């Protein structure tokens, strides 16, 4: 239940591509490829482990965008005296999640969004 | 000031920085032990941001970018955003060591006046403060 160049796993259709893209550019690109195309969110090991079998069939250097933009998005900071947040001075510019497959193993680690990657796309069949 | 020896003095408060390196829940739990009411260090203004960034400078020489805050994400989970882009709930997730990032310190390339999340499990100085009795 997925066209051609695209893998199949648990209900999903997944392509990696090898250009190197910015991360929002990788997303636009996604979103051209399918209805309902983005860049890949993870839920489990096996999806996980799928993806990253995808990665080292397709990419010399395996590592990819996921669909993750600033991971520190919504926090709520709290002061451990327990008063009142008031003046603040955090600031940081995006970063955004790669998924590295390494021979012995999977990571995930971020990158600031600007940077050029390897991605995967993700639709629902 | 009544503030005891190795303590400082701003503002009806005590502060004492401490070569660590501790964690962010060590050296937490460290200031509450060093006396009463004590907490990692809070900022509520630009001037006791001054003052605990030059008592920083002056107190602790470490090859360190980071001394602790006591402001932090109190969750168990790894980070904040809670959906993907697709809109699906982030739970599963598979962050390489210290890329877990929840806990806020004085970095030094601000001169330790502002703020950068970091690992909370990275060993770094720490800054104490109690209201004196």
């Amino acid at each position: 239940d997925c066209p051609s160049g695209w893998s199949s796993y648990d209900g999903h259709c997944y392509q990696v591509f090898s250009d190197l893209k910015n991360w929002d550019d990788a997303e636009s690109f996604c979103s051209g490829q399918h209805e309902g195309s983005r860049l890949a969110s993870i839920h489990s090991r096996e999806e996980e482990a799928f993806v990253g079998k995808m990665a080292s069939r397709t990419l010399k250097y395996t590592s990819m965008w996921l669909g993750l933009n600033n991971p520190w998005k919504e926090c709520k900071w709290e002061w451990s005296d327990d008063t009142r947040l008031d003046y603040k001075v955090w600031t940081r510019r995006p970063y955004c999640t790669v998924m590295v497959v390494k021979t012995d193993r999977i990571f995930w680690f971020n990158r600031g969004c600007e940077k050029s990657v390897s991605f995967v796309c993700k639709f629902k069949a | 000031a009544d503030c005891p020896p190795g303590w400082s003095s701003y503002d009806l408060y005590c502060y004492q920085g401490f070569n660590g390196p501790q964690t962010w829940d060590d050296a937490e739990r460290f200031c509450t032990e060093q006396a009463k009411g004590g907490h990692l260090v809070s900022i509520s203004d630009s001037g006791e941001a001054d003052f605990v960034g030059q008592l920083i400078t002056q107190n602790i020489s470490r090859p360190e970018y980071y001394v602790w805050t006591g402001l932090r994400d109190r969750r168990s989970e790894q980070q904040c955003n809670p959906e993907w882009n697709d809109g699906s709930s982030i739970i599963y997730t598979n962050w390489d060591s210290g890329e877990s990032e929840m806990c806020q310190a004085f970095s030094r390339w601000t001169n330790f006046r502002e703020w950068m999340n970091t690992n909370c499990q990275q060993k770094n100085p720490f800054v104490c403060k109690f209201p004196p009795a």
